[PDB]
């Protein structure tokens, strides 16, 4: 799991676009969008990997909000009270652990936010590195 | 691409998946009636990408979740009734499956 | 990957021919291409003409500088950066692999 | 012909180092085996390529100031032509002045920009009095 998102940035050419750290951060949220096929639940999912260390953890956000629609993400102003939460916004929960990051649908989606996420950085690094020479003649 | 009959498949629900055993197929015994899958197939979809820079990505971290297709064997609309037996013709070569 | 990348320069300037060759060296280098010797070869005369409106009963004479650049290790960075920087006109870059 | 045509050929692998940097063994032993150039003699362009001492930077040193054109605007094939015009009776001197001065001037005089041999023939006023062997 973790040691496959490893040598997936090892792999990975455009290692400067992303390194280890954002990778397994858009990792999380690939992982987030599978649990998000997972569960009829549509929970935003933070996972932290634990990039390099060992594998996954899954959580389950809170997204404070006095609503209760989805309630595995709703939490009030103030209901901080077990768990020694004592946090009104940010407080999530880590209920839910050890979802799948091996299926078929999981390397889908992996493989989906992978190209995605490489294509928009390449592109976002190219236009700085040609606006460099914002004022010559280049060619096209 | 080969094709494989394995349990998974990318787009239906839990349900079109909780006849067929871990490897795909259904168990004997299970009373399906007509549209559910009795197998349990994927096939080789897509084609022409050409960029080795994704083809070594999907060969070790996506080695066979590149391009599937659920060109599985559905019980025809309309029929229903009980599987009573399951034969399994495994080519040589191709190893085996654990129903086989 | 294969060797003679051989690029001969017709001319009729002079200042941008030095200019030029030293360009390309140059990214030859930036590169890391074992570049051959630009080699200037004997100067050749030119009888040029008017074909214009003539006189009643002119660029008639000209002095065809040469140079013969080679590069011999074409990695990435070669191709990349010729194709990229552009080089003026008026010199014939008629170049050979082969 | 085969002295003579000597000097005509080593000025361009004088020139090729020079755009180069590259070491005088690399650019001899590339240009040799480049073409197979009989219009030198083997020892005149190992004399030639000799012509690489340091006393050739001390020859641009002396005629430096009555230069009727700057030094760092000079075309490459004008300095080459220069260090060997100037190098002939440098310490060679295998022929007296005139020889060597015509030598220099029409065996490199399909080389220049249309006038350039005038000039350089017009600074080797300051090359007298290091051309003694008049």
């Amino acid at each position: 799991m973790n040691k496959e998102i490893l040598a997936v940035v090892e792999a990975v050419s455009n290692e400067k676009a992303l390194p280890r750290e954002k990778i397994f951060e858009a990792l999380e949220s690939a992982l987030a969008t599978a649990t998000k096929k997972k569960y009829e639940q549509e929970i935003d999912v933070r996972v932290q990997i634990d990039r390099k260390s060992g594998d996954f953890d899954t959580f389950r956000r809170w997204l404070v909000v006095d609503e209760v629609t989805q309630p595995t993400k709703e939490i009030t102003l103030e209901a901080a009270r077990y768990e020694d939460e004592s946090l009104n916004l940010g407080d999530y929960v880590e209920d839910q652990i050890e979802s799948v990051t091996f299926d078929r649908i999981t390397t889908q989606t992996a493989k989906q936010v992978i190209v995605q996420k490489v294509r928009e950085a390449e592109r976002a690094m190219v236009v700085d590195q040609f606006r460099e020479h914002e004022g010559e003649i280049i060619t096209g | 691409g080969p094709e494989e009959i394995t349990a998974d498949i990318p787009n239906v629900g839990e349900a079109a998946l909780s006849k067929l055993d871990e490897s795909g197929i259904v168990y004997i015994g299970a009373e399906v009636t007509g549209g559910d899958i009795l197998v349990g197939k994927v096939t080789p979809k897509g084609e022409t990408q050409l960029t080795p820079e994704e083809k070594l990505l999907r060969a070790i971290f996506g080695e066979k979740a590149s391009d599937v297709k659920d060109s599985s064997l559905r019980v025809p609309n309309g029929v229903s009734g009980t599987v009573i037996d399951v034969q399994v013709f495994t080519r040589d070569g191709v190893e085996k499956d654990k129903r086989a | 990957q294969n060797q003679r990348i051989r690029i001969r320069l017709k001319a009729f300037d002079h200042r941008l021919i030095d200019q030029a060759t030293a360009e390309i060296v140059e990214t030859a280098k930036r590169t890391g291409a074992q570049v051959r010797g630009p080699i200037p070869l004997p100067t050749r005369k030119e009888r040029f003409t008017v074909l214009i409106s003539p006189h009643v009963n002119d660029q008639y004479e000209i002095r065809t500088h040469l140079r013969l650049v080679d590069i011999v290790e074409p990695t990435e960075k070669t191709v990349d950066a010729l194709m990229r920087l552009d080089l003026a006109a008026g010199v014939d870059v008629q170049i050979s692999l082969g | 012909a085969a002295r003579r045509r000597a000097r005509e050929c080593a000025v361009q692998a004088l020139y090729s180092w020079q755009l180069s940097q590259n070491d005088i063994a690399d650019v001899e032993y590339q240009f040799l085996a480049e073409q197979d150039v009989k219009d030198v003699d083997v020892l005149y362009f190992r004399e030639l390529l000799a012509g690489v001492a340091t006393n050739t930077a001390y020859l641009d040193g002396l005629m430096k100031p009555y230069l009727s054109r700057l030094l760092e605007e000079l075309g490459q094939v004008e300095k080459a032509v220069l260090r060997i015009a100037l190098y002939e009776l440098s310490k060679r001197s295998d022929v007296p002045y005139k020889v060597a001065i015509n030598e220099a001037i029409e065996l490199a005089k399909s080389f220049g920009a249309e006038d350039s041999h005038k000039f350089v023939n017009g600074v080797l006023d300051k090359a007298a009095p290091v051309i003694r062997p008049n």
